[PDB]
C-alpha cells in the first residue's frame, strides 16, 4: 500500500526512447557485426 | 571383381575350382560352359572407399542456375575464366567440405580439384 501510494507520485512507463540507442553505440555494434561476419568468412575459406 | 555372364544361358559366372591343372575356372549353374579368367582374384574389398568424385561429377551441372561461380580459378585446358564449385555433395562421408569445379564452357567439362 504505501509503495502504489508513493508510486502515484514518481509515476512509471516504457517507450521508444526508452528501446533507443546513442549514435556511437550503434557505430560500435555494426562495427563488432562486420568483424565477426569477416571471421566466419575467413573460417570458411580455411576450411575450403 | 565385375560380374561376367556365359553366352549360353546368359547367367552369372560363378567361379569353380580346376583341381587338376591348378587353375581357376569360371562356370555357371546352367549349362557346362567354362572360361579362364585374367583377374585371378575372386573378391575385392577396400573398407577406406574415399572414391574422388571427379569420376561421379557430371560435366553437366555447369548449367545449374542455383549454383556459386568465381572467375578466379580458370579452367586448366580451355583456360576460361568463369568456372562452377559445389562441395562433396555425397552421403556416408565422415567428414569433408573441400571443394570441387566444373568448367562452365559448353562441351569442355574440365573437372577439377585444387
Ligand atoms: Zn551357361
Ligand atoms: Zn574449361
Amino acid at each position: 500500500t504505501v509503495i502504489n501510494n508513493w508510486l502515484l507520485i514518481e509515476g512509471h512507463t516504457i517507450g521508444i526512447g526508452d528501446s533507443i540507442a546513442d549514435s556511437k553505440t550503434y557505430q560500435d555494434i555494426q562495427n563488432t557485426i562486420k568483424k565477426a561476419k569477416q571471421d566466419v568468412i575467413e573460417v570458411i575459406e580455411k576450411a575450403h | 571383381v565385375g560380374i561376367r555372364f556365359c553366352q549360353e544361358c546368359n547367367n552369372m559366372l560363378y567361379p569353380k575350382e580346376d583341381k587338376e591343372n591348378r587353375i581357376l575356372l569360371y562356370a555357371c549353374r546352367n549349362c557346362d560352359y567354362q572360361q579362364e579368367a585374367d583377374n585371378s582374384c575372386i573378391y575385392v574389398n577396400k573398407i577406406t572407399h574415399e572414391v574422388d568424385e571427379l569420376t561421379q561429377i557430371i560435366a553437366d551441372v555447369s548449367q545449374d542456375p542455383t549454383l556459386p561461380r568465381t572467375e578466379d580459378h580458370p579452367c586448366q585446358k580451355c583456360g576460361h575464366k568463369e568456372a562452377v564449385f559445389f562441395q562433396s555433395h555425397s552421403a556416408r562421408a565422415e567428414d569433408a567440405m573441400r571443394l570441387y569445379y566444373v568448367c562452365t564452357a559448353p562441351h569442355c567439362g574440365h573437372r577439377w580439384t585444387e
